């Protein structure tokens, strides 16, 4: 009551609170909001989850799965992700396991002699990176090591010195 | 501390229109020096703040933030539930003073040198005041409490479980 | 304008360097190099 | 909640004595049903009167002038009764005894009753009870009903008159012998109140609607279900004058609650598990369409009685064996559905009760086995799954190849995994012991059932007390349910010619 | 909120679930309910609202104005038997009245009576009333709140706090003032969204009150010296009466304790402040403290300048320094009174066209570019973001002045309103033809309307277009008074110039309340007209005049309708709001008629009156077009 | 196992944000404005007035939790960071001392509630000079019924010399009598003579009575001077500028 | 004290949001 | 190119950042054990700090290039050496 009393008064600029966090006076009072426990992390990444929802709505985009939207955004640095490689990942982990170690024995030939394919994908399943990683780095470059025009090639350019280099 | 200074200051004082400056309370805290005085400040830190009250200012504001830190960890020493959130509360004011630490800032810059060769350079600055470390102190004190309440740990750090072992 | 350490006491921060580096006033070395 | 209830309507319960509206109708230029009502005073003094009836519904509307009245809804739906004596002005009822004779109405759906073979008709979906008298004399209670004060002294002390006391709570609680959090853990009115699980979906928005105001879920949906009948009226507290006070008390229900009240003492149960216990088997019965007090009822909780004791089988578990697992919860605990299946967050989506089907036999198609996939989380091996799937589908009824995201399947299941592990068996030796008791794997896959033509092959009690007993003689002999089939012949053993 | 509840029935085995509503004849019906009515054997099915004329026949068309009855031609003759045929509709008001709205004024009657009045509600003696507003009660209901209604703001001409008849004064004519008092809107505080108390005046006004501007100008610079504050000079704001804004309390709703009289141009400076005012202006604050309390926001804005004090503006435009002055004297009132968010530039005119007592030059659009930028920039940098204050500017009436304004350059200068002065359309003396004077479209071929058939339709579709400028800067005003003539001839338009136009304190300007007191009645739950007078709406412009044959007196105003109607095209052209003109002259009717027309809905399914019944339409007539009229 | 869960909730937790801060803010329509500034996780926790950063060991009830994210708005406002909606004195006075804290809020609820618990008889305002010597010497630790008799005998004792007071003079605070305090002093009629002033306001009357509220009377209060030496029995007090 | 007032004391109850108890509590 | 837009941008501390220019203190160490090919940075002249980021810790950032990035001091802030 207090703060909805004083958000009255003016300043129509300021990101008043329900601006924010709508759900907030949502809530219902009742015994179990009261007395029943959850960890503030559902909260947390509930609302948030919410509101992505509600921005790839904004992209038009709302057909698309919410985490898949993380299955391709490259920025920022973190956010490339894949669910399911972490569920194998730590699928494994629980039963000590590595994924190349699985492939591995479930190919019919014996280990100490089967196809170099195979020794090639067992040892990318090693490296435990997702696809999705995987790709992003193999792209290739897209800035020539150096870049120049007529003006500065007039100008004459000076490469760095280059006998320190070994 | 009010009366030196307050931050919940409000614009509904009069005192902001008779030209007091915001939060600041002391007229000799506020008011400036005119160098009407020793052409060097040679040994009193109290001499010298004397000159440049600045450093009262500072010397204030670190003692209140400070005692809201004293406050917090005895809300966190107690024992039952709800007083962490006091701690928390707390402890998130007190930052709320400080915003974010300037690491990248700081970041230090560094070529090595014989002593000869800083003897000779130094003829008519490598070094630079360096964040001085009360105040990392404090951060940190804040940070280690956040940590603590991240993890539902004792104020102390240490876990709350009892860490029941078996076979 | 707000009340906050930085506001109270404007400076760049970059203007400091960072403590326990070399290139703290009162590094050991820095002791060492005035000895000598 | 499990069903709409937009369209429906009433009939009169078929009686000899009664004559009147006896099938729906998809629509009527009547005004009202008219209905004749036969009825005796036990002077063998014999009348029949007529009687309007008419369902009737009832709407809101703001004064919101500049929006046309886009009426079209869900709306509340109540059923109206009158007689007038225009219709009846000739029988001069002035020394006719006061009493005459009952009266019974079916609320019904009508619908394709085989959604296949046609069969469009009304079906009733519940039932009520009225009794009629005529006294022109505007007679006492004690010359209408004086069986009830005989009654009121025996089962509460009393005047059939001091109901008019027993409307306060200090009078209640008083004579009840009862303090009032224990009322109030029975009316769920206050704190006490009901709870849903959020990931479940419903028939229709009978209270998902705007002028919605039902709190929901009802104590007449979950916890209050016997003592008020299903009655939308449901009792509560309400607030004082001169004292705090109850909101509806027929006699009816009041005997109820004598009833029930004592049970609980005797059994020492907190209201809301006692409460769904009961429904959980009333309603299972196909019989007791009156929520009646009955031998099966009896007989089931003996069954708990015992297993509770040997095994502390929960009545949640129990509940949720005879019928439907249940999506509330009282207020201040999980709901036991939910808590089973979203026990934790192991993929993206939670798992959700819902209409639709699904291609079990292989669902390659990713959303049916994302589906079957948590299901199979209850517990068991995906391997066992498909051995308890074909079974259920083919209980249930439904195409071999699918199967669906209702309760149905999920307590089909539900019993058959957890009634053997209750006696540590797999749910893979239950098929063999369910055959050598019946000839039938999937027995624990069929619904409860108390078939008039009684049979051995019917009991789901007797069938599981019998479970219990071979168990323990077969652990007891250090035998093996696979060996034991083998060697009674109830599966062949691997064998081929050889040099 | 408001809510009504209501039932169907049918026999217990009918299945269906429509809402039914057996067939009727159609006599007057009014609701919220279905209905299902015939009529010439077509049963028309209720649509809306249900209003006492909704005759459904016509309903085919509009079964209420929003839309049609739909209708089918279901029944049988035999049911026709059975029912009737309403067919012979007819309008019809009650025999009586369900709310009172009049109210008796002793010293209005006694003006009456006053033989050097005479004034009769026939014409026939003194044409103007000075009926104060005590005839009156307050009408306003109460309405919930909608941040995407535009807002509902309103102008008082304060001086309407005065009237000598209330002390016993009311010998002379001018004494019989309209003594509009607070205290009514004290009690709705909800009633307005935004509120101003019209003009504010400068040193160097020429106009007549000029006397008094220079008094108290004098009387400034008699007490800044004692209180060691410097002169103000030309360009500085001046107050236009410091004992009616600080001093005055039975007409503003206030305690009268809290009067004083010794407060004057050489004792009022020290009161000049938002705390020590005890007039006019700390009603003003007390209002919004009980906007508060209501839980609701009332907003404050001032208009500087007006009609009469429009007079130096050409100078003050043109001269830099007065201009700096004059930004100074604002921020000064804005840090003594920082209640008011929102100041208004009225000048009748930069490049002329206003009242002949101005100043004006050809170069002063300009000098206002000029102007908005400095006081833009001066008041933003002084009172930061976080208190931005509001600049609006009320936009002339007409084609040639606004085609002048440079507006989009204002805009570019962050202008923020546009009060359009859409009413006045007509006058009693300078037209040459009777016409509406706030009529929201034009007439088919009006012409070019320099001087008769004009329209806010006219204006504002320019403004948007050929200007560019987004309507949510626009906003609407209606007028709480009506405009008349003598001697009108309906066919040609032509009427008695110069003559005695019927009205309130002046010829031709009978004031809304005074107009339901002598020519027309809503109390019988119907508008009609009475006393001689006759309801007309014109459907070639689609506006509403009342008639009176035995002196021709024609009078167009606004009504319910016409209000309604107004609200209707605000939301539907999403408008930055709509305002009522001089305040002081509506008891409410047409305020909820706004409110309602711009789709406010009321709390309680309670009123103080139902505004409803009084959209009746008035009798049609087609009113030719100057053009059609010439041609 | 369950940690396995705590694990990808934290780093769904992790990425989640990262997205928010990585487009939502700089992208989304609506934060056009606020992403001038919103620009960390800090920025977020301040913004979104809950913590993110919290582990998934820790559990709280969904009302406590919109409590400490209201606690947290309110302190922000009362610190004045948010442009505007300033604070009263008083206001931020009351927030500051209890409301910021249930316990105390609900301990002046109580308070005004049922004041009878809070009352005690050592804590009483309201003190007579004398009832402390009383209290005094019962205070003195273990004790015994005869010695309290004594002791109350004694306060009794110092009570008649306060019934045998007799005043001497008074001066009036200002010209008007009718609301202006005054003063008054008095001496013992006991030998030796001592001396004792008191107040009376004028004010603190009812609106409706024509009567004064107790507290209108001032304790007498004893005067410390060594006044014996006086010429003739006779003393004026004034009292100005609070003095 | 004779016997404590439980019944009396019995709580009724109804949900809402804050919301609602804000519009509620108007006059 | 200034490090506070740097670090932000890349949701990085600057002490990571050192710890990858190798630039201030995290300098390249070398084995006094090892000759090597020539005096390339053992001439009087010489004053490329041996060993070089872009002889070890930064070599694939640098690609081998003598002008590898380092910190430089501020102007209006700390800033990159070379991008």
């Amino acid at each position: 009551k207090f703060i909805q009393s004083v958000e009255l008064d003016g300043s129509n600029q300021a990101r008043k609170l329900e601006t924010r966090r709508a759900d907030i006076p949502k809530l219902s009072l009742d015994n179990d909001a009261l007395y029943k426990e959850v960890t503030a992390l559902s909260i947390v990444n509930d609302v948030l989850s919410g509101s992505a929802r509600e921005y790839i709505d904004q992209s038009g985009q709302a057909d698309k799965a919410v985490n898949q939207i993380l299955g391709d955004t490259h920025f920022p640095f973190t956010l490339p992700y894949s669910l399911p490689t972490q569920q194998i990942n730590k699928g494994l982990g629980a039963s000590n396991i590595e994924l190349g170690t699985v492939i591995q024995r479930v190919d019919p030939q014996f280990s100490w002699n089967t196809t170099q394919e195979k020794y090639n994908q067992v040892l990318l399943a090693y490296t435990q990176l997702s696809s999705e990683q995987i790709a992003l780095l193999s792209l290739p470059d897209v800035f020539t090591q150096n870049f120049l025009t007529q003006t500065e090639l007039s100008a004459g350019y000076l490469s760095a010195s280059t006998t320190e280099i070994l | 501390v009010k009366y030196l200074f307050n931050p919940f200051e409000c614009e509904d004082e009069p005192a902001l229109l008779l030209g007091k400056p915001p939060y600041w309370n002391s007229r000799p805290l506020v008011d400036e020096p005119f160098k009407g005085y020793s052409l060097t400040q040679p040994s009193d830190p109290d001499a010298i703040a004397a000159s440049d009250p600045i450093h009262y200012r500072k010397a204030v504001f670190n003692f209140l933030t400070k005692n809201i830190i004293d406050q917090g960890d005895m809300e966190y020493r107690k024992l039952q539930p709800s007083a962490r959130t006091l701690a928390r509360l707390s402890y998130s004011t007190a930052s709320s003073l400080l915003g974010r630490r300037p690491d990248v800032q700081l970041t230090s810059f560094w070529q090595p040198l014989t002593l000869e060769d800083a003897s000779y350079k130094t003829d008519s600055d490598i070094f630079m005041y360096p964040m001085n470390n009360e105040l990392r102190g404090l951060w940190d004190r804040i940070e280690n409490r956040i940590y603590n309440l991240r993890h539902n740990l004792t104020l102390d750090g240490k876990e709350i479980n009892m860490d029941l072992y078996d076979s | 304008k707000l009340p906050e350490y930085n506001q109270l006491f404007p400076e760049p921060w970059d203007n400091f360097c960072r403590p326990g580096a070399i290139e703290a006033l009162d590094s050991p070395a820095s002791y060492l190099l005035d000895l000598y | 909640a499990e069903k709409d209830l937009s369209r429906h309507g009433y009939i009169v319960k078929a009686a000899d004595n009664i004559k009147g509206p006896t099938q729906l109708v998809e629509h009527s230029d009547a005004s009202y049903d008219v209905i004749e009502l036969t009825c005796t005073n036990q002077a063998k003094e014999t009348i029949t009167v007529k009687l309007r009836g008419e369902n009737i519904i009832t709407y809101q509307r703001t004064k919101a002038r500049m929006v046309p009245f886009d009426n079209s809804s869900p709306f509340s739906r109540q059923l109206k009764l009158t007689f007038v004596a225009e219709d009846n002005p000739s029988l001069g009822n002035l020394d006719k005894g006061p009493y005459f004779a009952n009266m019974d109405i079916y609320a019904a759906e009508w619908v394709r009753e085989n959604v296949s073979s046609e069969t469009m008709v009304s079906r009733p979906f519940l039932t009520m009870t009225y009794r009629i008298a005529i006294a022109k004399a505007g007679a006492s209670l004690e010359e209408l009903q004086p069986e009830a004060d005989a009654f009121f002294i025996n089962n509460f002390g009393l005047s059939a008159e001091d109901s008019s006391q027993l409307v306060k709570l200090v009078a209640f609680g008083d004579q009840t012998g009862s303090k009032a959090e224990e009322i109030e853990s029975l009316l769920s009115c206050g704190e006490n109140l009901p709870i849903v699980s959020p990931n479940v979906i419903f028939a229709n928005p009978i209270f998902g609607s705007y002028f919605n105001d039902e709190p929901f879920p009802a104590p007449y949906h979950f916890g209050g279900v016997y003592i008020n009948a299903h009655q939308r009226n449901a009792m509560t507290i309400i607030r004082a004058e001169g004292g705090r006070e109850i909101q509806s008390l027929s006699n009816f229900r009041l005997e109820r609650l004598n009833r029930f009240i004592r049970l609980q003492r005797w059994l020492d149960l907190p209201s809301h598990q006692l409460d769904l216990l009961l429904t959980s088997v009333m309603q299972a019965d196909a019989d007791n369409s009156q929520q009646e007090i009955t031998e099966p009822v009896l007989k089931s909780l003996g069954l708990f009685r015992h297993l509770n004791l040997q095994y502390k089988i929960t009545p949640e578990i129990f509940s949720s064996w005879l019928y439907q697992l249940t999506p509330f919860a009282v207020s201040g605990e999980i709901a036991f559905f939910d808590r089973i299946f979203n026990r934790e967050q192991l993929f993206d989506q939670p798992f959700i009760l819902d209409g639709g089907s699904f291609t079990y036999l292989d669902a390659k198609g990713s959303d049916a086995k994302s589906v079957k996939q948590l299901c199979a989380g209850l517990n068991i091996s995906a391997v066992t799954f498909q051995f308890i799937a074909p079974l259920v589908q083919s209980a249930l009824g439904l195409e071999a190849g699918t199967l669906v995201r209702s309760f149905e399947v999920v307590s089909s299941l539900y019993r058959l995994v957890s009634i053997p592990q209750t006696f540590g068996l797999s749910t893979e030796d239950g098929l063999i012991l369910m055959n050598i008791l019946t000839d039938e794997m999937g027995y624990l896959a069929k619904q409860p059932a108390f078939d008039d033509k009684q049979t051995q092959d019917k009991d789901f009690l007797s069938i599981i007390l019998k479970m219990e007993a071979l168990s323990a003689w077969l652990t007891k002999n250090n035998l093996t349910p696979a060996s034991l089939a083998l060697l009674l012949g109830v599966t062949r053993l691997a064998v081929v010619p050889t040099n | 909120v408001n809510k009504y509840t209501y039932t169907s029935s049918k026999a217990m085995s009918d299945i269906s679930d429509v809402i039914g509503e057996p067939l009727a004849a159609w006599d007057s019906q009014v609701g919220g309910r279905v209905f299902n009515v015939i009529f010439d054997g077509k049963v028309y099915t209720n649509t809306y609202w249900v209003e006492r004329w909704q005759v459904p026949g016509i309903g085919s068309s509009d079964g209420n104005p929003h839309n049609a009855w739909k209708f089918v031609r279901a029944a049988t003759a035999d049911e026709i038997n059975k029912i009737g045929n309403p067919t012979t509709a007819d309008v019809k008001p009650t025999e009586n009245i369900p709310s009172p709205i009049l109210v008796e004024d002793k010293y209005t009657e006694e003006t009456y009576s006053r033989p050097d009045v005479n004034f009769k509600e026939d014409g026939s003696q003194g044409n103007l009333s000075y009926t104060a507003t005590r005839v009156c009660a307050p009408m306003y209901n109460h309405y919930v709140g909608d941040k995407t209604k535009p807002k509902l703001s309103a102008y008082i001409t304060d001086w309407c706090q005065y009237d000598a008849r209330l002390d016993g004064g009311g010998s002379k004519e001018e004494e019989r003032g309209r003594g509009f008092d607070l205290a009514t809107l004290m009690q709705n505080p909800a009633t307005y969204d935004r509120l101003i108390f019209s003009f504010l005046g400068i040193c160097g006004d020429i106009g007549n009150k000029s006397k008094k501007v220079q008094e108290v100008w004098d009387g400034w610079n008699a007490q800044a010296p004692s209180l060691g504050l410097p002169q103000i000079g030309k360009g500085h704001i001046v107050p236009l009466d410091p004992y009616g804004d600080l001093g005055t309390a039975r007409n503003v709703g206030l305690p009268p304790e809290s009067a004083d009289t010794s407060i004057e141009s050489g004792t009022f400076l020290p009161y000049y402040q938002q705390n020590r005012a005890a007039g006019l202006l700390g009603g003003l604050r007390e209002l919004q403290k009980k906007a508060h309390a209501m839980g609701h926001k009332l907003d404050l804005a001032f208009s500087i300048g007006g009609w009469s004090l429009s007079s130096y503006f050409s100078a003050l435009a043109e001269n830099p320094d007065e201009r700096r002055v004059f930004v100074a004297s604002v921020v000064d009132f804005f840090v003594r009174f920082p209640m008011f968010s929102c100041v208004d530039i009225d000048w009748e005119y930069p490049g002329g066209g206003g009242d002949e007592g101005n100043i004006s030059s050809d170069k002063d659009g300009e000098n206002y570019v000029l102007l908005i930028k400095e006081l833009r920039s001066a008041l933003d940098s002084r009172f930061g973001y976080s208190n931005r204050k509001e600049i609006s500017i009320a936009c002339s009436g007409v084609k040639a002045k606004l085609k002048k304004s440079n507006i989009d350059q204002l805009v570019a200068n962050g202008l923020d309103n546009i009060y359009l002065m859409s009413y006045d359309f007509f006058g009693t003396i300078w037209a040459d033809y009777i016409g509406h004077h706030t009529n929201l479209y034009s007439p088919k071929d009006p012409g070019e309307q320099e001087l008769f058939d004009l329209s806010a339709e006219a204006a504002i579709d320019y403004l948007h277009n050929e200007l560019g400028i987004p309507m949510e800067k626009i906003h609407l005003g209606y007028a709480n008074y009506g405009r008349s003539a003598v001697g009108g001839d309906l066919t040609t338009r032509q009427y008695t110039k110069n003559g005695p136009a019927l009205g309130t304190m002046e010829n031709g300007a009978p004031e809304f309340f005074d107009i339901v007191k002598n020519y027309m009645d809503a109390e019988h739950s119907l508008s009609m007209g009475k006393n001689g007078f006759v309801l007309m709406t014109d459907t070639n412009a689609d506006a509403d005049f009342l008639f009176s044959e035995a002196k021709g007196h024609f009078i167009s105003l606004d009504t319910p309708r016409t209000v309604k109607q107004k609200g209707e095209y605000a939301a539907k052209n999403k408008l930055g709001g709509v305002f009522s003109w001089s305040g002081d002259q509506d008891c409410g009717l047409l305020a909820n008629a706004a409110r309602e027309g711009l789709g406010y809905v009321a709390d309680s399914n309670q009123e103080t009156i139902d505004m409803g019944p009084l959209y009746n339409p008035g009798k049609e007539i087609y009113l030719k077009s100057i053009s059609e009229i010439k041609s | 196992s369950n940690s396995i869960e705590a694990k990808l909730q934290e780093d769904l937790r992790d990425a989640l944000v990262d997205y928010y801060l990585g487009q939502i803010v700089p992208n989304s329509k609506d934060f056009t404005n606020l992403r001038s500034t919103i620009k960390n996780v800090d920025d977020l926790y301040d913004h979104l007035l809950l913590d993110t950063q919290v582990s998934a060991k820790v559990i709280t009830s969904r009302l406590s939790l919109v409590t400490q994210s209201v606690q947290q708005y309110i302190n922000r406002i009362a610190l004045n960071l948010e442009p505007g909606l300033s604070i009263n004195q008083q206001e931020a006075t009351d927030w500051e001392e209890f409301a910021n804290r249930y316990g105390y809020w609900a301990a002046n609820q109580q308070l005004r509630m049922f004041p009878e618990i809070y009352v005690d008889p050592t804590l009483r305002l309201t003190k007579t000079e004398f009832f402390f010597q009383l209290e005094s010497a019962l205070n003195q630790g273990k004790l015994t019924d005869d010695v309290a008799q004594k002791a109350v005998l004694g306060y009794l004792n110092n009570f008649e010399e306060v019934s045998n007071l007799e005043i001497i003079a008074g001066y009036q605070d200002g010209i008007d009598i009718e609301n202006d305090k005054t003063y008054f002093v008095a001496r013992t009629r006991m030998q030796p003579y001592r001396y004792f002033w008191r107040s009376l306001d004028a004010s603190q009357r009812n609106a409706n009575s024509q009567e004064l509220y107790p507290t209108a009377w001032s304790e007498w209060k004893a005067i410390s001077v060594p006044l014996e030496n006086v010429a003739n029995g006779i003393v004026r007090p004034i009292m100005m500028d609070n003095r």
